[PDB]
């Protein structure tokens, strides 16, 4: 149909996976990773592929998917096989980094980040609320500011 | 949101056309 | 006839393909207060969506 | 001697969804009955004619 | 030996004590180091001076001894007092950086970074064995990729 949200309010700020390159930055490539992968989500290791938050043991979070801006158009999704295959999963590990929040989550500055660890469409959300279902504690991740609309910049003390 | 490239840009369709091959 | 007084531009750009697609470009991001010497925490960058009228 | 008739025959609308691809359509059936004349002819010379009975 | 590896049907992969300089990197001069620090082994801090790991129990621990490609042809070894003087001993302390890897050894990528805290020629060299003798874990400090034979790529995550 026809273009969404035809006037914005405002101007919306930073996309989630997006990563600021003025500070200290590492986005990293994985070559092998899971169809369907999110931007713009915090994203596990598992078996050697960077693969969505499921409800697990302890994953290994390896990051926040980066959003690619030369992407294929449509929803955040790193994909395989078709068109708009993604040849790497394009990973932010250090830095300053967008990541969707859930909405239900009022985070502020330097509050540890907790990702959403369930088999759901919240896999990958970050958030303040450590009693938040299926919360875990990213290790060394701060919230830094809201960017836009369920989307904060956390900041990666050390790398993921 | 995930990008600005339109999918089907993302792909280039060769220009050179390869016509079907029969018995000789 | 009162459509193309109306004031709608007409497009004869499609060709003879059997649909329309046209594409939108936002810039999203916001600067942020800075300091003499710092590092920037706002990020200006773009997005982008798509439409098809066949 | 025995005579042998084909025809092809396109539209505007799809020489044109043709041209698309830059593909000249006339110019690829004109083509494409020259390819099979020659075609034919190396049958007629080995095989000779099968109506189309069978 | 002549010349080792006569022909190879594949280019060299990273030697050890190479950082790539493509993502947040730190190699920090120290001034003063022990006559025999392999280039491309973890070396430690102590008594004002980077050395290589001994019987010590809870080494801080700098990071690769970085090598000097532009040193001396021969071992990987930092020397003072000869031709081949080495003035400071050069040591990457934060990113990714090549370390040799125990000849035993099976690591892969995420995997936690056990040096080996021995008295030895194997002194320093990166192990994913916990169980493995005279090792110690190098916290902050993970496998990324195989690079070359026993060589890995590690990712020091803090400053080391």
């Amino acid at each position: 149909m026809a273009f969404n949200n035809a006037v914005l309010q405002e101007v919306s700020d930073l996309p989630a996976g997006e990563v600021i390159k003025a500070s200290p930055h590492n986005v990293s490539a994985f070559e092998v990773f899971q169809n369907g992968l999110i931007e713009g989500r915090f994203v596990k290791f598992d078996a050697g592929s960077i693969d969505i938050l499921d409800a697990s043991a302890t994953p290994t979070i390896a990051g926040i998917a980066k959003r690619k801006v030369t992407g294929e158009i449509g929803p955040g999704v790193y994909s395989t096989s078709g068109i708009e295959i993604d040849q790497v999963a394009e990973v932010i590990n250090f830095g300053f980094a967008t990541v969707t929040v859930q909405d239900a989550a009022a985070p502020s500055k330097y509050d540890p980040v907790y990702a959403i660890n369930l088999d759901s469409a919240e896999a990958g959300k970050a958030t303040e609320n450590s009693g938040a279902t299926g919360a875990l504690a990213v290790a060394d991740c701060v919230f830094w500011e809201q960017k836009a609309a369920n989307v904060w910049l956390v900041r990666m003390n050390k790398f993921l | 949101e995930g990008g600005i490239i339109l999918a089907r840009n993302l792909e280039h369709v060769s220009s050179e056309i390869f016509t079907q091959e029969f018995a000789g | 006839l009162t459509f193309l007084q109306g004031g709608i531009v007409v497009n004869n750009e499609g060709g003879y393909a059997t649909s329309v697609t046209k594409l939108k470009l936002k810039a999203e991001g916001g600067f942020r207060e800075s300091g003499n010497d710092t590092n920037t925490t706002g990020k200006i960058t773009l997005s982008g969506e798509s439409d098809s009228i066949p | 001697v025995f005579t042998l008739e084909g025809e092809s025959d396109w539209s505007e609308i799809e020489l044109k969804q043709a041209e698309l691809q830059n593909v000249n359509l006339p110019s690829r059936y004109f083509e494409a009955h020259a390819e099979l004349y020659n075609r034919k002819i190396d049958e007629l010379g080995y095989l000779g004619q099968t109506r189309t009975d069978g």
